[PDB]
């Protein structure tokens, strides 16, 4: 029934949201250098 | 650190730059809404 | 701080055109 | 009919112990009060000593100069200047960093 | 054009090569992603740039340019205007929605064939002269400005030159040059080592000098193919297609983007290191300086040390050019700074000089581009391959010279998938090759 | 090839699929952080916390060394550590 | 030597010469059914 | 049309000239034997078996003859080192001019087996065609193992009948050829314990027997016969190269690890025998006895057994060698003359040091001289300009205690440092280089080449084992894939 | 826990006195010790002279002492070579020389304390890997 684009960029959004947070992770992150 | 008056700005001043490429990601929200 | 939120916005600017594009037709 | 490195030997004699005026590279001048800088610059240039002494004869040292250097005699000693410890300029830079 | 009657979604932009572009505005709908992002960054950049931290430290790929063409600089690279640079991104920003407000148009509510408004010159590639006319027009566009910054040079303001008297400093070019032995004779000038045709470029006489040569030499080109048809052996060598257009035309920026890469990396003079870091030879022969001072100033002779190996440490001969810095940094004793050119010689560095003349403003700026080098990770901890995480810093050439070979690169890769495919039509095989008409199983076996 | 299992995009699309999920999907996304914000991760695999990894004052390292009485080693490690 | 020096040139030009006359006369033919 | 590796297929079928293949696959092989075992009799030194036992004049086949029991060659010594007593005809000469005129012989029943390749026995009644039963000869052949494991088991090592087998203990060694009573109890399974070798081949003889009975009558269920595909030789193939592998595998664990089917002494020393410093603990115990017992420490060393010293030398640790290090052990070090002394390096202050030895994977080493604390006290500069602990700024100097050198002190600061670099590959020694040539480098022991043997071969085995398990199997789709196709 | 108070106290005077510290100036600390510039300087070592470093014992055996959380402010105020004889202001950053060096000018008595603090912390934790480069790394 939900159109499937819908799905694959909310999905999506998710994966480069998650990730993005890894980036982040790493400066702050226990594994940073401070 | 732009110009004093714009001190609230800074948060956006921050993102402009991602747009560009934000582009060539909706071209496939479209193309995949129609189904290629 | 608070640039986050603002982000947000923005980004999800862009899948709402094709939602607004969705309901009402054209394009095709 | 032995041949035998020279450093190594060297290193045998009151070099390796203490800091040599006429060989040492410029840089053991450090570890003692107030002594690398300058002094040393002088110690280092002004000709190789005969004498663990002759250094409190310098040209010039000044009369604090003068002072530090005996206060610091405890810790230097001559040998026989070393040809391959002293050429190249070796001294100034010897090719050690940290 | 929908899909059956096209080419496949990847190939999408494929299907706007039929008829007549519905859009310009594609090229132009990004023909703002390109100038608004020169808003972004420009403003971003500025967003994050303090005055006193040297301009190349603090990740400034953008900015350093404004500096280079006079703008909020004035004595050394400092900068005294954190106006100037604000200004430009903020203009060119939102000078992009104009850009943009238009490209999106032309591509969904206007003539989705503007082959049949045709009329103004119009759209058709096969059209052989409404191209060359074209074109033409883009012409005399470029060089405009070729003079715009010759302006800028002698009229407005004026450049940052290094070189310059006094020191790195903002200085109206006053007197280009003339004679078109030199403007010209870089072409002629050797590739490498030593020379090379475009990079070799002393002081800013010859660039904006140059540059007004090249404005009427350009513009002198688009008034003329406007007026004229391509002639015989030209139709006869060059196949004639829209793609095949986009298939050369392509294959200048890959070559470009090399010749930039290749600049990026080479210049002090258009990349003066006062905004960008100091250019890598630069480096290797900075480190040189400092540690000749550190041991002349240490007591040492220099000048007769014999070194390690066998040729000497602090100085060294090369073979044409009698006198230079020795140690592995001999590779670059071609590199010209004005840091390091006063303590130069007839017959090459000077032993006199090096030794009583060698002035402290030099130790150190000597040792600021000992260190500040152009040597860093993508992790971006700027040092030795391996270097405690502490200090970073990647030098703009780094990520400038990088990138655009890395694209000037996949560039040249385009100039052939382009070509490859262009050609094709030329016969008619690029579809594929015909089950029943195939050249080959109709030939003279090899053997 | 003749195939016959329950379709996917039936069910990614479906409207059952999000609604059990939803609420059940960061149930586990939050699981996994609750997993490691009680720091009970830690203690369920040795794995020491910045806080612990050398003692105060020794530089050495808390290394196994005999693999049979090992156990103790950890211990008498992880002991006289913090 | 400096005689190597232009015995090589025209060595190189030459070819360079009869790479460009020869992709000049336009290759639009020499394919399948000259097109 | 046929290609090569396709040629040897030719019988498959037709086990008449197969046989004669066996027959002969069976007198190459055993007259290999014979062969280098003249060539390692033509070269091994008896000489001395403490510095020139064979493993390192680079003997690889006559190791063997000392597991079983062949201790001598019908020239008045052994390996031990015996005198007066000569071995019958089988001695070393024996066991070569032995399998020589087998495979000489093979060599003939060998090119029988083929003109007279068509026999009745090779021919099934019933059916119209050339056919051998598996599922029972299998079973035959295996009864006679066994009843042979068990012939041995029980009637050769057990000394009950003929000689024992190679033993001793971390000794000496002392080893020696004795008779072996199984031990059945539980430590019959430390495959060092040596009865647990004469128990597991009377053991499994056993059920050799009973099996091969077992597998003469009983008979292969049709759903095993239809899956195994057995009637089709090609699966018997697959059905052992697998194991034949596997019992690489294990002879290449046996080998390299310990084990009493592998001795101390007819194979190199093992290589964590240095690893853990077994040879020096071992050793200071013997000198720690002899030296709180009332003696020199002198007296000491010098008790300390020849042999022992050498074994603790990395010089034998089977590791250190190189894959293309062409040769025996001694074109090496060089031929072992005699053991020097212990080294034991003094600091001028009077302190004793160690040499921190060299770790089996670095053929380079800085030599490195640590209080007996792991203390740093000395070592030879490799900056020499801000040298902290050179050997003459500290003056270090040497001791020694038995060998040749014996009673006897190095000082001169290059000496004593040469000794300490020669220290760091355990004990010194005299090594006549000359005679062979040697070149200064070190190569690997017997054990170590035959492990790397049956390596690489079992590595690739179990490739012909999946390669013919997969074309015994799919023998029907071998040709093509079958010119129908749409269903599935 | 690890980063303890005293681990974090350190020598004020010369004459003993001890100033201990928080984990707000040891901060600034490294965010200064960096921006003032580790780019020569980064680690525990010196780039454009490796022969001096800031090992705290080289620092004591300074002239004047230089192990003082005070010393290390005078040089940053106003540097002098390893004799103490002549300044060497123009050649290293320095307030007395800001003009030469930019990063050197938003500092302060507060931000100085800091990066100070920072050197003679440092060791403290580190050990040796705070003289030596490249060798302890
Ligand atoms: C003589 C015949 C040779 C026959 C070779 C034929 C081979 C076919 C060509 C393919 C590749 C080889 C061609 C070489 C081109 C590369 C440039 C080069 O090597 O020459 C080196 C020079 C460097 O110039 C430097 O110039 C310096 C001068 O600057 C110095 O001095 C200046 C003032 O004089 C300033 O003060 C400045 O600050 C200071 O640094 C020094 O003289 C240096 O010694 C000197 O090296 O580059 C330049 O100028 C030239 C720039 C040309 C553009 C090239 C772009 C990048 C190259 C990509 C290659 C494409 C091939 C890819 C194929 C695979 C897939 C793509
Ligand atoms: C090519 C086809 C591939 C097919 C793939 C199929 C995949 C199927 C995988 C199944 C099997 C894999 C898992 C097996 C794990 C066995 C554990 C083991 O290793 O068991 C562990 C022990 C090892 O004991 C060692 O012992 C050493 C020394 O101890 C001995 O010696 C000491 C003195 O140094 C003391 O005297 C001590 O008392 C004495 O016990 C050290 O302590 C070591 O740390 C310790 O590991 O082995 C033993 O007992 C057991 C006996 C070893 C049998 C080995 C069979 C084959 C593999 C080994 C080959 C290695 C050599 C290869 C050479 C090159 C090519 C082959
Ligand atoms: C001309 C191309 C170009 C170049 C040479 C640079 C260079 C730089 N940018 Mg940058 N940037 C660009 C385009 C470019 N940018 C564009 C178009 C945007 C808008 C999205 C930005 C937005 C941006 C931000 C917000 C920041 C930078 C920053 C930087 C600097 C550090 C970035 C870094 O170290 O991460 C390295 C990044 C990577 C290694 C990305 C990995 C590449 C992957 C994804 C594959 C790429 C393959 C492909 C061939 C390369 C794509 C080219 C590129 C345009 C994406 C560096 C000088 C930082 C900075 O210096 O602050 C002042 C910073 O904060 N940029
Ligand atoms: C960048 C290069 C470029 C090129 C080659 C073109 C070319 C064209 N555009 Mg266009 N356009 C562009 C950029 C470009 N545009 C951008 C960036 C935008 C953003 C808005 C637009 C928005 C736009 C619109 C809304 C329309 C066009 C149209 C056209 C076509 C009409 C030609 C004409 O006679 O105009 C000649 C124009 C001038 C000579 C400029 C005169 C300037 C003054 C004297 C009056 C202009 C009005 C005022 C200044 C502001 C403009 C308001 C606007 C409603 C026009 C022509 C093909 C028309 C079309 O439909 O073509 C089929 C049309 O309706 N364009
Ligand atoms: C901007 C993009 C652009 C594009 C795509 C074109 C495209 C074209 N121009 Mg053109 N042009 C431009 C810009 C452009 N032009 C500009 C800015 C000007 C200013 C003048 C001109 C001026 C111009 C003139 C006068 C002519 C053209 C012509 C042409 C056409 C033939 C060009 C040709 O194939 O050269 C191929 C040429 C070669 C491959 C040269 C090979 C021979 C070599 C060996 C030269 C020898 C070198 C010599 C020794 C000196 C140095 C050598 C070496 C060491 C460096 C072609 C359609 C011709 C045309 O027919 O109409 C205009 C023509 O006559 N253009
Ligand atoms: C264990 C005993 C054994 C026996 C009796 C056989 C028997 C056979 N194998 Mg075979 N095989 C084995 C082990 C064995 N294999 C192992 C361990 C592997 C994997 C390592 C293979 C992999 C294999 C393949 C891929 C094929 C066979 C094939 C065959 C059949 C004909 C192939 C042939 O003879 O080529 C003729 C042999 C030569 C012309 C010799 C040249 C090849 C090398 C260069 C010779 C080197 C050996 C010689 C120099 C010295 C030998 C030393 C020794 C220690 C190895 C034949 C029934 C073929 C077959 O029947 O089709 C499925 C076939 O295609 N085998
Ligand atoms: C989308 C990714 C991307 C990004 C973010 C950039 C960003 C940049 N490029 Mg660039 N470039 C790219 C892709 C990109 N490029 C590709 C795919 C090529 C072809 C290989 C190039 C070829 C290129 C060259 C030759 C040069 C740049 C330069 C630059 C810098 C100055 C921009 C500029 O020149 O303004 C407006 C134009 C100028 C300031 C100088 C114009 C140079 C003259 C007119 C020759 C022709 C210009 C060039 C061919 C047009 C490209 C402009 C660019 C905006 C795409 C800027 C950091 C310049 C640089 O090195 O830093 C100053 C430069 O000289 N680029
Ligand atoms: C473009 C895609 C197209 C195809 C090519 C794509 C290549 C992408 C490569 C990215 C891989 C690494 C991701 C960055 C690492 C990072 O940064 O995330 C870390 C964990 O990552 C990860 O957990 C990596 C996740 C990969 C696991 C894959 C397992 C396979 C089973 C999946 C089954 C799914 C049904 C989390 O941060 C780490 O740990 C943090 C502590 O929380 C530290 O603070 C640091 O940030 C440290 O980096
Ligand atoms: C604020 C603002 C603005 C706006 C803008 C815009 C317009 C933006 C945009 C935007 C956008 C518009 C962005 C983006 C995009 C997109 C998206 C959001 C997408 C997506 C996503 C995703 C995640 C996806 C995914 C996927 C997958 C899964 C695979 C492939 C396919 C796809 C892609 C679908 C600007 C800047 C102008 C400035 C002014 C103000
Ligand atoms: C890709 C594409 C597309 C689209 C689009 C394009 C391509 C383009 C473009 C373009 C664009 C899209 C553009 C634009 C724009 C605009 C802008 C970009 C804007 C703006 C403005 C701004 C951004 C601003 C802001 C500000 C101001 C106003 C001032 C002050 C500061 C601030 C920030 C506040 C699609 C997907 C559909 C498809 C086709 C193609
Ligand atoms: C008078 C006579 C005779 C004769 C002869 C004989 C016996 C012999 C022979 C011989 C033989 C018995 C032979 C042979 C052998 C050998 C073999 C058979 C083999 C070889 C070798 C091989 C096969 C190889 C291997 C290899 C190589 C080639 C190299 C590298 C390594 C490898 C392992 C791979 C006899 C005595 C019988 C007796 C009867 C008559």
């Amino acid at each position: 029934r939900i159109p499937l684009w819908i799905v694959a960029t909310v999905a999506g959004m998710g994966v480069i949201v998650i990730v993005g947070l890894f980036f982040y992770g790493a400066y702050a992150g226990l594994g940073s250098s401070l | 650190k732009l110009p004093e008056a714009y001190a609230i700005f800074d948060p956006l001043v921050d993102v402009l730059p991602v747009i560009p490429v934000l582009f060539f990601a909706l071209a496939f929200v479209v193309q995949a809404a129609v189904g290629f | 701080i608070a640039q986050l939120t603002m982000i947000a916005m923005i980004g999800i600017a862009g899948p709402m055109i094709i939602f607004l594009l969705a309901v009402r037709r054209g394009n095709l | 009919e032995e041949l035998v490195n020279v450093v190594d030997e060297k290193l045998g004699t009151a070099y390796g112990e203490k800091i040599d005026l006429n060989n040492t590279n410029i840089a053991a001048f450090i570890q003692y009060r107030g002594l690398y800088p300058t002094l040393a610059k002088l110690i280092v240039k002004n000709a190789p000593y005969e004498s663990v002494e002759d250094v409190l004869n310098i040209p010039g040292l000044t009369e604090r100069q003068k002072q530090i250097l005996r206060e610091n005699l405890e810790h230097f000693t001559v040998t026989e200047v070393e040809t391959a410890l002293v050429e190249g300029g070796d001294r100034y830079n010897n090719g050690l960093y940290k | 054009d929908q899909e059956s009657s096209g080419f496949a979604w990847w190939a999408g932009n494929a299907r706007l090569i039929n008829l007549s572009g519905k859009l310009l505005g594609a090229h132009v709908a990004h023909a703002g992603l390109i100038v608004f992002w020169a808003g972004a960054m420009t403003l971003f950049e500025l967003a994050h740039f303090i005055p006193e931290k040297p301009m190349y430290e603090q990740g400034l790929i953008l900015i350093p340019h404004i500096a280079t063409l006079g703008w909020g600089v004035g004595p050394g690279g400092e900068v005294v205007d954190t106006f100037p640079f604000f200004v430009v991104g903020v203009v060119h920003l939102i000078s992009s929605a104009v850009l943009g407000f238009g490209g999106v148009y032309h591509a969904i509510r206007g003539p989705e064939t503007l082959e049949e408004y045709s009329s103004f010159f119009g759209y058709d590639w096969k059209d052989k002269n409404k191209m060359t006319t074209i074109l033409g027009f883009h012409l005399i566009v470029l060089g405009i400005g070729a003079l715009l910054l010759v302006a800028k040079a002698m009229f407005f303001g004026g450049l940052y030159d290094t070189w310059a008297p006094g020191g790195g400093d903002v200085r109206v070019i006053t007197n280009p040059t003339l004679d078109p032995r030199v403007i010209f004779g870089y072409l002629l000038k050797s590739p490498f080592g030593g020379e090379g045709w475009i990079v070799s470029v002393n002081n800013l006489e010859d660039v904006v000098g140059g540059h007004i040569w090249i404005g009427l030499i350009c513009i002198a080109g688009g008034i003329w193919h406007i007026l004229t048809t391509p002639f015989g052996w030209a139709r006869r060598a060059f196949i004639w297609s829209g793609e095949a257009y986009l298939s050369y035309s392509l294959g200048a920026l890959s070559m470009m983007g090399f010749i930039a890469t290749c600049f990026v990396w080479f210049n002090n003079t258009v990349y003066p290191s006062e905004f960008y870091g100091p250019t890598g030879p630069e480096a290797s022969q900075a480190q040189a300086m400092t540690f000749l001072i550190r041991d002349q100033k240490l007591g040492a002779n220099v000048g007769s040390a014999q070194g390690p190996t066998g040729l000497g440490k602090y100085l060294m001969r090369s073979p044409t050019g009698e006198i230079i810095f020795g140690g592995e940094t001999m590779r670059f004793w071609d590199f010209r700074g004005p840091w390091l050119e006063p303590l130069r010689g007839p017959n090459g560095l000077d032993l006199n000089k090096i030794k009583n003349d060698i002035q402290p403003w030099q130790e150190r700026r000597a040792a600021e581009y000992m260190t500040h080098a152009p040597l860093g990770s993508l992790n971006s901890v700027g040092g030795v391959a391996t270097e405690i995480n502490s200090v970073n810093f990647v030098s703009p050439r780094s990520w400038l010279a990088t990138s655009h070979f890395v694209l000037a690169f996949f560039f040249l890769v385009g100039h052939l998938w382009h070509a490859g495919r262009a050609r094709a039509a030329a016969a008619g095989f690029e579809k594929g090759i015909d089950r029943e008409s195939e050249p080959v199983l109709s030939m003279p076996s090899l053997d | 090839g003749t195939t016959g299992e329950r379709p996917f995009s039936d069910i990614i699309t479906s409207v059952r699929y999000w609604v059990i999920h939803s609420i059940t999907i960061p149930a586990l996304f939050i699981a996994g952080w609750l997993f490691v914000s009680t720091g009970l991760a830690y203690d369920v695999f040795g794995t020491p916390r910045p806080d612990s990894y050398y003692a105060q004052e020794q530089r050495s390292i808390p290394l196994v060394t005999d693999r049979f009485e090992a156990k103790q080693q950890v211990e008498t490690f992880l002991e006289q550590l913090k | 030597m400096e005689t190597l020096k232009i015995t090589v040139y025209i060595v190189v030009t030459f070819f360079v010469l009869l790479f460009v006359f020869g992709f000049l006369s336009g290759d639009p033919a020499r394919n399948p059914k000259r097109k | 049309g046929l290609p090569w590796y396709r040629v040897h297929t030719v019988l498959i079928n037709d086990p008449g000239r197969l046989i004669a293949a066996h027959l002969m696959h069976t007198a190459l092989v055993a007259g290999w034997a014979g062969s280098m075992a003249l060539y390692e009799l033509a070269t091994f030194d008896p000489s001395d078996p403490v510095l020139n036992p064979m493993w390192r004049q680079g003997m690889f086949v006559l190791p063997f003859m000392a597991r079983l029991g062949v201790t001598g060659s019908w020239s008045g010594w052994s390996i031990t080192g015996e005198t007066g007593i000569d071995p019958g005809f089988w001695s070393f000469e024996g066991v070569a001019l032995a399998h020589i005129v087998l495979s000489g012989l093979l060599f003939l029943a060998a090119c029988w087996h083929w003109v007279y390749w068509d026999l009745e026995l090779f021919r099934d009644p019933r059916t119209g065609e050339p056919a051998l039963d598996l599922p029972k000869m299998f079973g035959i052949h295996l009864f006679l193992a066994g009843l042979l494991c068990f012939g041995f088991g029980a009637f050769h090592l057990t000394g009950l009948f003929g000689p024992g087998m190679w033993v001793s203990d971390p000794y000496g060694l002392t080893g020696s050829v004795q008779p072996v009573a199984p031990e059945w109890g539980p430590d019959g399974f430390n495959p060092y314990n040596p009865g647990g070798v004469v128990a597991h081949h009377i053991a499994a003889g056993i059920v050799g027997i009973i099996a091969g009975l077992f597998h003469i009558l009983v008979r292969p269920p049709q759903r095993l016969y239809k899956a195994l595909r057995m009637g089709n030789i090609e699966t018997v193939l697959s059905s052992s190269i697998a194991a034949v592998f596997f019992a690489a595998f294990v002879v290449a664990g046996t080998m390299w690890y310990g084990s009493a089917t592998t001795p101390i002494e007819l194979f190199g020393p093992t290589r964590y025998q240095w690893d853990s410093s077994y040879f020096q603990q071992e050793i200071n115990r013997r000198v720690q006895a002899s030296l709180a017992s009332g003696a020199t420490l002198e007296e000491a060393w010098s008790a300390i057994p020849e042999k022992l010293a050498f074994y603790d030398y990395i010089g034998n640790n089977p590791a250190k060698g190189g894959l293309f290090r062409t040769g025996p052990m001694n074109k090496g070090d060089g031929i072992a003359q005699a053991w020097k002394g212990h080294a034991v390096f003094r600091n001028k202050e009077g302190e004793e040091l160690f040499v921190r030895r060299m770790p089996a994977f670095f053929e380079s080493f800085p030599v490195i001289l640590t209080d007996k604390n792991g203390v740093v006290k000395a070592d030879i500069p490799f900056r020499r300009a801000e040298s902290k602990y050179s050997f003459e700024q500290q003056g270090v100097t040497v001791s020694f205690y038995g060998g040749e050198l014996n009673g006897q002190t190095f000082t001169d600061p290059p000496t004593v440092k040469s000794y300490a670099r020669k220290a760091i590959f355990g004990e010194i020694f005299e090594f006549d280089t000359e005679t062979l040539n040697s070149d200064g480098i070190f190569r690997t022991s017997p054990r170590g080449w035959f492990t790397f043997a049956h390596a690489v071969f079992a590595l690739l085995f179990f490739f012909g084992h999946i390669w013919h398990g997969a074309r015994t199997l799919f023998r029907d789709v071998f040709s093509g894939i079958d010119p129908e196709l749409s269903p599935e | 826990a690890e980063l303890t108070p005293e681990v974090l106290t350190v020598p004020l005077n010369s004459e003993g006195k001890t100033i201990t510290l928080t984990e707000k100036q040891y901060l600034e600390g490294k965010r200064l010790f960096q921006y003032a510039c580790a780019s020569c300087h980064v680690g525990g070592i010196t780039k454009t002279n490796p022969s001096l470093d800031l090992r705290t014992e080289t620092l004591a055996l300074a002239t004047p002492p230089r192990d003082n959380i005070e010393g290390l402010v005078d040089y940053m105020k106003n540097p002098t070579t390893y004799d103490g004889e002549q300044e060497i202001a123009e050649v290293h950053p320095s307030l007395r020389s800001a003009d030469i060096f930019p990063k050197m000018r938003n500092l302060t008595e507060k931000d100085l304390v800091a990066i100070a603090g920072h050197i003679l912390v440092e060791p403290k934790i580190l050990g040796d890997k705070w003289g030596g480069g490249k060798v302890y790394y």
